[PDB]
């Protein structure tokens, strides 16, 4: 087309994503990852995830509000992803990479399992 | 604002 | 921090909303004006534009699945925003800027009215 | 991936 493109329209819109989500507004579900709950928006967790993408797009699923993660997901490595989610920065460190690329691996975010392997291969 |  | 961040992240967030969009995944809103009316995400609304933030955080408003717009809003410019908060691009030609304009100062988007304007004092 |  002929369209004119703002450079940081993406990112704008993905920050003022995370200050609602920050101010709790319009988010539509809670993740359970064992004693801990995580408020989010659906729509961010399918566009960043495939296991998201295949549980909210299920006729079942998709109206659930509550959504509890298998017992062996480290929630703190679920909270460092979903901030990578909201905000691109993923917050990686010799002390939670293991649990930051086993969540990555189960929530099918490949990009970030691939950043994971390569910083573990140096290490190696 | 670009020409993408 | 020490965080690592992934370039191309927010524009590929937007790419897969826009899929949801398209496929009419999880939209939770129907946005009238005048005879033609357009689904879409209150998140991705209220991310973009200052009138739907302004609406979607009100108590009542909130609530909403129907919002109708004001009566003068050109449907062809509503549409055109729409793409571009989906995509980052705009459609802005000689035969539409000036609905596109009117249509940007009603919904509050800054960005797309300083571009509008600049194209306009070009053609003075 | 960068240093932001
Ligand atoms: O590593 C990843 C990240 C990821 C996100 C999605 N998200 C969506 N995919 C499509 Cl095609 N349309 C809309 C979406 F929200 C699906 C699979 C995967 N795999
Ligand atoms: O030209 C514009 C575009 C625009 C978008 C928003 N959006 C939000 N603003 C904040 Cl601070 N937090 C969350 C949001 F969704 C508000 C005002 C304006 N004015
Ligand atoms: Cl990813
Ligand atoms: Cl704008």
């Amino acid at each position: 087309d002929s369209c004119i493109q703002f450079t940081r329209h993406a990112s704008d819109v993905l920050l003022n994503l995370n200050r609602l989500r920050s101010r709790d507004i319009l988010t539509d579900v809670v993740i359970v990852v064992s004693r801990e709950q995580f408020r989010a928006h659906k729509t961010v967790l399918m566009a960043c995830s495939g296991l998201f993408y295949s549980i909210f797009t299920d006729q079942l699923k998709c109206n659930l509000s509550v959504i509890n993660l298998d017992p062996e997901i480290n929630p703190e490595g679920f909270c460092i992803l979903l901030d990578f989610m909201y905000t691109s920065r993923l917050n990686l460190r010799e002390g939670n990479i293991m649990a930051v690329m086993a969540t990555a691996m189960y929530l099918q975010m490949e990009h970030v399992v691939d950043t994971c392997r390569k910083f573990i291969k140096a290490s190696e | 604002w670009v020409i993408p």
